[PDB]
C-alpha cells in the first residue's frame, strides 16, 4: 500500500514540476498575443495569428487562437527598391509591405492578401541603396 | 552435449542463408549463417559482440561463418480503427515468406498470401494503387499511407507532399511575387495542464481503516506516512 | 616493469573472446609494473673442463605466496650480452632458461632447520631436454639419507645439474636429464601421473602462466599460439585434488666448461590477485592495448 | 572604443528533436513463444498492456510534434534551388541538387550505420541495429522520406533567402542572396556603402567563414560531441533492453527458452516469476526515461522551431540568441 | 486470436473511425536446426559407477569438458531414493548443455 | 561529507570573480540600453542613464 | 602522503610550494600566468 502511495506521491511531484513550467509558459501565453499582439512566428497560435481568447477549466487552461490563413496565391511582378538614378540616396522601402506595377506603374500592396493601392508615404522608410536596385525618372512618388 | 542421428540437414552448408535454430553444445538459440573469411582468433570458435551474442563461427572444413542471427520478419500489423480493414506489414524484406509456415495461434486472411513488395518491405493485405493523399491520419511509415475513402479489401497509398507555391528566383532587378489574394480565420485551440486536482489522503483510513491492530502495527514504520 | 598498455602479460579469455570492441573484464590479474622475484640461473663452478661443485643461491630456501597464480617471463634479458654470474670477468650473451616448479599447501623447516619443506603431495614441474619437455607429477617427495641430500648429513640446499655436453648435443637429451638431475636427491611415491609435452627451442622471448582453481591446476603458453604477438593461452589442465596455497622455483645449475661459461636471463615471476582491467580487443583477437582499473 | 576589425565567427549549435520511435512487444520481446510463458503472460496482462498503449501514446505525441514543426516549416510560396546560387558566393557545401553534401559529410562523420530502411533483413543476411529481434524490439522507419525531409530543407533555404527583407509570414518576395545578406548586415546595423565599396573582400572572408566548419568539423567543435551523445543515448537506451535480458536479476539464465528446457514446473513458475518482474520493472523505467526524454523532446523541438523562426528567417533582436555576440 | 480481436485484446470497439494502431504480434518462425560443435567422444561416468564410494568428508569429483554425456545408461544403473536440485532441474541431466 | 563519505564539488571559479562579471554587468546595461547593438561600450551616467 | 588508506597511486619526479586559495596541489610547479582561454578548470 505505502509503496504504491510512495509511487504516488513520486508522479504527483512529476506533474508538478510538469505543471508548473505549464503555468510558468500559460501564463507567459496570456500575456504575450492575448494582452498585446507580438510578432512570433506560431509561438502560441499556429498560423498568422490575429487573436487570442483564454478561458478556465477544472485541471487547466484552453486558449482560442482566430488567426489569418492564406489561400489562392497567385503570380505579380513586384520590385525591391525604387532610387533614382541621379539622386541614389533617395530611396523608399515599404514598411511591413511590397511594390507592384499596374498602371492604372509602381504601387504598394501589404504582406499578405492582393491589396494593391498606389505609394503613400505613410507607409514606408527611407533609406540608402545598394548596388542591386531599379532607377526610374518618368514617373515619379512626391 | 548427447550425441544424436546426424544425416545431412545438420550442416551449415545444410541450412545456409536460412533462418534456423543453433545449438553450438550450450550456446544454443536461434541463428542465422552466411559464409565468412577467417575474422578473430581461429582457436576460440565462440565470438561474441558487445552484447553477449555469438557473431561467428569457425566451421571444421575452415570456413568461417558470421553469426548474424535468426532475426525475425520486422513485425507490424496495421488497422484501420474500427473500419474493418487490417493488414500486415514486414518490415524492409522481400515477400520469401507467405501464408503457410508460420505458428503464434492463428492469422485471419479474412478474405481470399500475395505478395504486396514496398518501399518499407513486404505487405500482405494490400493492393497497389498510386494514390497520393498529403492530409491522411494513417501512416504506413517513409512515406507511405492509406486513403479512409467511403466486404473488399484495402488499397495502398503515399504520404503526399504539398509543394509550395513555386516562384523562379530572378537575377534581374525586376522580381515576381507571390501573393495571397483569399483569405481565411483558421483557428488553432490548445490546452495546458496548468492545475492538477489537489488530492490528498491520509494514513490511517487509506493505509489502515481504523483497525486498532492496525494502528498499532503501523506506527512500527511510523514516520513514513508523516 | 611489466606495462599492459604496451600488451605484456594478459591471460587470454577462457571461452570467449570479442574484435575490435573495448570493454571491461574481472579476473585474476597481476600488479603494473612490478619489481616481481628477480631470479637468474647461473652455472656450477668448473675447473677447466671437469665436473665440479656447484654455483647456486639461497633462493632454494625463499618463498612467496601462490595468491591465485604465477606468471613467469622467460628471454626478457637473452639476445643480449652481459657478465656471467659466476664469472664477473667474463662478459658472454645471454640465453633463455625455463624454470622448475613446485607447489603444495605447507612449508616447514628442513633436516637443518631452514625452512621450506612441504609436507604430503607436492606439485613439482620440471622442464628437460634442453627445455622441450615440461615434465610434471602431483606426487609424494622423498629426500634421502646420503651425503648433501635433504634428509641426509652434510645438507646445505637444492638444485639441478645440467650436462649440456652430453644433453644439449645432436639428439640424444640424456635419458630425461633434468628429471633425473632432480631425482638425484628425490624419490617418487605415492604417485598419481607423468605428463609430457612437446615444445620448440628458440631464441624469442615468451610469457608463461600458471595457476589452479576447483577445476583444477592450468598451465598458460604462448609458444603454441601466438609468437609475433604473445598472450598466456590456455594449454594444459592438471588433475589436481586440493587447493595450493605456497609456491616456490627450483634453482638451476649447469656442469659448465671454466673458459665458455656463457649465462643465463633473470627470469621474472609475477603474483596474480582479484582484480579487472579493460581490454581493447582489434579484429584480429590478439590482446594488444589492455589496462588496469586499480 | 568601437573595433576597426570584424570577422563572421561560425556558432554550431545542435539540439535533439526526435527519438527513433522504437516500440516493443509484450508477446515476442518478453515471451518468446514458450508454452509456459504463454499461459503466464495473460494474467500479468494489463500492466505490458498498459506501458505498450503508453508508449504508443508517446509515440503518437512526437508523429503529432514532428507534423506540427512540419507546418511550421512549411513555407507556403518557396524558390527552386538554382545553379550558381548567390553569385561569388561559392556555396557549394550547402546546396540539395536527393541529399545535401554538409549534411551527407556529417552522416559520415558522426558515427552512424545503416537502419537497414529498405534491404535491412539482406544486410543481416549478408553481414547492433540487426539485434533489432536478438534483444526484440521493433523501430518504425521515420514519418517521413529522406527526399521528404530534403524538401523541408530546401523549402526552408528557398524561403528564408527571400524572407529576411520584410516582416509578414504569408507572401514571398525572394531576395538574391547577396542583396539580402546586404539588407541583413543594414539590419544588424553596419552601413551599405562600406560594404559596397568592397564586395569581393566581404564575399571572399565570407567564403572562408562558410568553409571554416568542414574543416573544424572535429574533436574541438563540441556541437559535434553532442550530436554523437545523442546518439550515443539513444544506442544505451536499445542497450537498456539488449543487457538487461543477461541481467538475470536473481534469475538463473538469460536464454528463457534454456530456461524452460531446465526448470521443473514448481520452480520454474517461480523462476519465470522472477523473470517476469525484472523484465516489467526495467520496462517501466525505461518507458518513465523516454516519456521524460519526450516531454523534453517537445520542448527542445518547440525551442528549435522558434529558434529557426526567429534566427534563420528573420532578424533576431534578443542578445545573442542564437549565436555568440551579435548574429 | 484471429488477427483483429488481437487488436481488441485490451478494451472494445465500434464502428468506422480514424486511427493508427501499429502494434502487432507475429514473427517468423523457425525452420531448421543444428546440433554441432565439431565434435565429440564419450566421457567415462564408469570411474563414479566403480570404485569405492567414498565418506562425505572425502567426497570424490570429476569433471567432464569438451565429449559426450549420454543419460541413457547412466540413470538405467541407478536406484534413485530422491533427487532434488536448487535453482536447476533433475530433468535437465542430458538435454541442456554448459 | 567526507565523514558521510563524499565530496561536494567547490566552486571552480572564485567569488570576487562572478562579483567583477557583475560589477561589469552594472557597466554594461547602461551602455547597451539605450540603442540596439552588443559591440561597442556607450556609459551614460547613470542618473542620465 | 604519509598517512594514506586504500590500494595505490604513484607520483613522478619532483610535495612542491603548491598553497593556492583551492587548498594545496601536488605536481604542479609555481607560476602565475593569464588564462583567458581556459578549458580545463583547475
Ligand atoms: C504500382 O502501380 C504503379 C502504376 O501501375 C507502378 O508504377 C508501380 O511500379 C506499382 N508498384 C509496384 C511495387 O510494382
Ligand atoms: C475563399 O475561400 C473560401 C473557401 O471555401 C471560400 O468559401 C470563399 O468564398 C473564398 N473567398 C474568395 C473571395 O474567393
Ligand atoms: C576497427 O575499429 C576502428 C575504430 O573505429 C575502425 O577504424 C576500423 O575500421 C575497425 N576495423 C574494421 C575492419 O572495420
Ligand atoms: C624418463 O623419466 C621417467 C620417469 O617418469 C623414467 O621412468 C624413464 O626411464 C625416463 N626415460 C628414459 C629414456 O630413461
Ligand atoms: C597415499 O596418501 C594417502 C593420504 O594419506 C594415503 O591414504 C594412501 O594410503 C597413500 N597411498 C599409499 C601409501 O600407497
Ligand atoms: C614431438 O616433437 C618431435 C620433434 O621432432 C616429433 O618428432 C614428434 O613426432 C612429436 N610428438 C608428438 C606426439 O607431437
Ligand atoms: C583582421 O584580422 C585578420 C586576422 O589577422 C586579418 O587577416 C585581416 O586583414 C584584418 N582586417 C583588417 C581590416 O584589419
Ligand atoms: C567551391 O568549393 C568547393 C569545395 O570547397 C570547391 O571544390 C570548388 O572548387 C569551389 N569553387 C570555386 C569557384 O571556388
Ligand atoms: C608563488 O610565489 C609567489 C612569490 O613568492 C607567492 O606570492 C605565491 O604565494 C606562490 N604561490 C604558491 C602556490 O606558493
Amino acid at each position: 500500500r505505502l509503496t504504491t502511495l510512495n509511487a504516488f506521491v513520486a508522479q504527483q511531484l512529476v506533474r508538478s514540476e510538469s505543471a508548473a513550467l505549464s503555468a510558468q509558459l500559460a501564463k507567459d501565453k496570456v500575456n504575450e498575443c492575448v494582452k498585446a499582439q507580438s510578432k512570433r512566428s506560431g509561438f502560441c497560435g499556429q498560423g498568422t495569428h490575429i487573436v487570442s481568447f483564454v478561458v478556465n477549466a477544472p485541471n487547466g487552461l484552453y486558449f482560442m487562437h482566430v488567426g489569418y490563413y492564406p489561400s489562392n496565391h497567385i503570380e505579380v511582378v513586384s520590385a525591391y527598391g525604387l532610387c533614382d538614378a541621379a539622386n541614389p540616396t533617395n530611396c523608399i522601402a515599404p514598411v511591413n509591405g511590397y511594390f507592384i506595377k499596374t498602371n492604372n506603374e509602381w504601387s504598394y500592396t501589404g504582406s499578405s492578401f492582393y491589396a494593391p493601392e498606389p505609394i503613400t508615404s505613410l507607409n514606408t522608410k527611407y533609406v540608402a541603396p545598394q548596388v542591386t536596385y531599379q532607377n526610374i525618372s518618368t514617373n515619379l512618388p512626391p | 552435449c548427447p550425441k544424436l542421428e546426424f544425416a545431412n540437414d545438420t550442416k551449415i552448408a545444410s541450412q545456409l542463408g536460412n533462418c534456423v535454430e543453433y545449438s553450438l553444445y550450450g550456446v544454443s538459440g536461434r541463428g542465422v549463417f552466411q559464409n565468412c573469411t577467417a575474422v578473430g582468433v581461429r582457436q576460440q570458435r565462440f565470438v561474441y559482440d558487445a552484447y553477449q551474442n555469438l557473431v561467428g563461427y569457425y566451421s571444421d572444413d575452415g570456413n568461417y561463418y558470421c553469426l548474424r542471427a535468426c532475426v525475425s520478419v520486422p513485425v507490424s500489423v496495421i488497422y484501420d480503427k474500427e473500419t474493418k480493414t487490417h493488414a500486415t506489414l514486414f518490415g524492409s524484406v522481400a515477400c520469401e515468406h507467405i501464408s503457410s509456415t508460420m505458428s503464434q495461434y492463428s492469422r485471419s486472411t479474412r478474405s481470399m498470401y500475395g505478395p504486396l513488395q514496398t518501399p518499407v518491405g513486404c505487405v500482405l493485405g494490400l493492393v497497389n494503387s498510386s494514390l497520393f493523399v498529403e492530409d491522411c491520419k494513417l501512416p504506413l511509415g517513409q512515406s507511405l499511407c492509406a486513403l479512409p475513402d467511403t466486404p473488399g479489401e484495402m488499397r495502398l497509398a503515399s504520404i503526399a507532399f504539398n509543394h509550395p507555391i513555386q516562384v523562379d528566383q530572378l537575377n534581374s532587378s525586376y522580381f515576381k511575387l507571390s501573393i495571397p489574394t483569399n483569405f481565411s480565420f483558421g483557428v488553432t485551440q490548445e490546452y495546458i495542464q496548468t492545475t492538477i486536482q489537489k488530492v490528498t489522503v491520509d494514513c490511517k483510513q487509506y493505509v489502515c481503516n481504523g483497525f486498532q491492530k492496525c494502528e498499532q502495527l503501523l506506527r512500527e514504520y511510523g514516520q513514513f506516512c508523516s | 616493469p611489466i606495462d599492459v598498455s604496451k600488451a605484456d602479460g594478459i591471460i587470454y579469455p577462457q571461452g570467449r573472446t570479442y574484435s575490435n570492441i573495448t570493454i571491461t573484464y574481472q579476473g585474476l590479474f597481476p600488479y603494473q609494473g612490478d619489481h616481481g622475484d628477480m631470479y637468474v640461473y647461473s652455472a656450477g663452478h668448473a675447473t677447466g673442463t671437469t665436473p665440479q661443485k656447484l654455483f647456486v643461491a639461497n633462493y632454494s630456501q625463499d618463498v612467496k605466496q601462490f595468491a591465485n597464480g604465477f606468471v613467469v617471463r622467460i628471454g626478457a634479458a637473452a639476445n643480449s650480452t652481459g657478465t656471467v654470474i659466476i664469472s664477473p670477468s667474463t662478459s658472454a650473451t645471454i640465453r633463455k632458461i625455463y624454470p622448475a616448479f613446485m607447489l603444495g599447501s605447507s612449508v616447514g623447516n628442513f633436516s637443518d632447520g631452514k625452512m621450506g619443506r612441504f609436507f604430503n603431495h607436492t606439485l613439482v614441474l620440471l622442464p628437460d631436454g634442453c627445455g622441450t619437455l615440461l615434465r610434471a607429477f602431483y606426487c609424494i617427495l622423498e629426500p634421502r639419507s646420503g651425503n648433501h641430500c635433504p634428509a641426509g648429513n652434510s645438507y646445505t640446499s637444492f638444485a639441478t645439474y645440467h650436462t649440456p655436453a652430453t644433453d644439449c648435443s645432436d639428439g640424444n637429451y640424456n635419458r630425461n636429464a633434468s628429471l633425473n638431475s632432480f631425482k638425484e636427491y628425490f624419490n617418487l611415491r605415492n604417485c598419481t601421473f607423468m605428463y609430457t609435452y612437446n615444445i620448440t627451442e628458440d631464441e624469442i622471448l615468451e610469457w608463461f602462466g600458471i595457476t589452479q582453481t576447483a577445476q583444477g591446476v592450468h598451465l598458460f603458453s604462448s609458444r603454441y599460439v601466438d609468437l609475433y604477438g604473445g598472450n598466456m593461452f590456455q594449454f594444459a589442465t592438471l588433475p589436481v585434488y586440493d587447493t595450493i596455497k605456497y609456491y616456490s622455483i627450483i634453482p638451476h645449475s649447469i656442469r659448465s666448461i671454466q673458459s665458455d661459461r656463457k649465462a643465463w636471463a633473470a627470469f621474472y615471476v609475477y603474483k596474480l590477485q582479484p582484480l579487472t582491467f579493460l581490454l581493447d580487443f582489434s579484429v584480429d583477437g590478439y590482446i594488444r592495448r589492455a589496462i588496469d582499473c586499480g | 572604443s568601437i573595433p576597426t576589425n570584424f570577422s563572421f565567427g561560425v556558432t554550431q549549435e545542435y539540439i535533439q528533436t526526435t527519438i527513433q520511435k522504437v516500440t516493443v512487444d509484450c508477446k515476442q520481446y518478453v515471451c518468446n513463444g514458450f508454452q509456459k510463458c504463454e499461459q503466464l503472460l495473460r494474467e500479468y496482462g494489463q500492466f505490458c498492456s498498459k506501458i505498450n498503449q503508453a508508449l504508443h501514446g508517446a509515440n503518437l505525441r512526437q508523429d503529432d510534434s514532428v507534423r506540427n514543426l512540419f507546418a511550421s516549416v512549411k513555407s507556403s510560396q518557396s524558390s527552386p534551388i538554382i545553379p550558381g546560387f548567390g553569385g561569388d558566393f561559392n556555396l557549394t557545401l550547402l546546396e540539395p541538387v536527393a541529399r545535401s553534401a554538409i549534411e551527407d559529410l556529417l552522416f559520415d562523420k558522426v558515427t552512424i550505420a545503416d537502419p537497414g530502411y529498405m534491404q535491412g533483413y539482406d544486410d543481416c543476411m549478408q553481414q547492433l541495429i540487426c539485434a533489432q529481434y536478438v534483444a526484440g524490439y521493433k523501430v518504425l522507419p521515420p514519418l517521413m522520406d529522406v527526399n521528404m525531409e530534403a524538401a523541408y530543407t530546401s523549402s526552408l533555404l528557398g524561403s528564408i533567402a527571400g524572407v529576411g527583407w520584410t516582416a509578414g509570414l504569408s507572401s514571398f518576395a525572394a531576395i538574391p542572396f547577396a542583396q539580402s545578406i546586404f539588407y541583413r548586415l543594414n539590419g544588424v546595423g553596419i552601413t551599405q556603402q562600406v560594404l559596397s565599396e568592397n564586395q569581393k573582400l566581404i564575399a571572399n572572408k565570407f567564403n572562408q567563414a562558410l568553409g571554416a566548419m568542414q574543416t573544424g568539423f572535429t574533436t574541438t567543435n563540441e556541437a559535434f560531441q553532442k550530436v554523437q551523445d545523442a546518439v550515443n543515448n539513444n544506442a544505451q537506451a536499445l542497450s537498456k533492453l539488449a543487457s538487461e535480458l543477461s541481467n538475470t536479476f536473481g534469475a538463473i539464465s538469460a536464454s528463457i527458452g534454456d530456461i524452460i528446457q531446465r526448470l521443473d514446473p514448481p520452480e520454474q513458475d517461480a523462476q519465470i516469476d522472477r523473470l517476469i518482474n525484472g523484465r516489467l520493472t526495467t520496462l517501466n523505467a525505461f518507458v518513465a526515461q523516454q516519456l521524460v526524454r519526450s516531454e523534453s523532446a517537445a520542448l527542445s523541438a518547440q525551442l528549435a522551431k522558434d529558434k529557426v523562426n526567429e534566427c534563420v528567417k528573420a532578424q533576431s533582436k534578443r542578445s545573442g540568441f542564437c549565436g555568440q555576440g551579435t548574429h | 486470436f484471429n488477427d483483429l480481436s488481437q487488436l481488441h485484446c485490451s478494451y472494445e470497439s465500434f464502428d468506422v473511425e480514424s486511427g493508427v494502431y501499429s502494434v502487432s504480434s507475429f514473427e517468423a518462425k523457425p525452420s531448421g536446426s543444428v546440433v554441432e560443435q565439431a565434435e565429440g567422444v564419450e566421457c567415462d561416468f564408469s570411474p563414479l559407477l566403480s570404485g569405492t564410494p567414498p565418506q562425505v568428508y572425502n567426497f570424490k569429483r570429476l569433471v567432464f569438458t569438451n565429449c559426450n554425456y549420454n543419460l541413457t545408461k547412466l540413470l538405467s544403473l541407478f536406484s534413485v531414493n530422491d533427487f532434488t536440485c536448487s535453482q536447476i532441474s533433475p530433468a535437465a541431466i542430458a538435454s541442456n548443455c554448459y
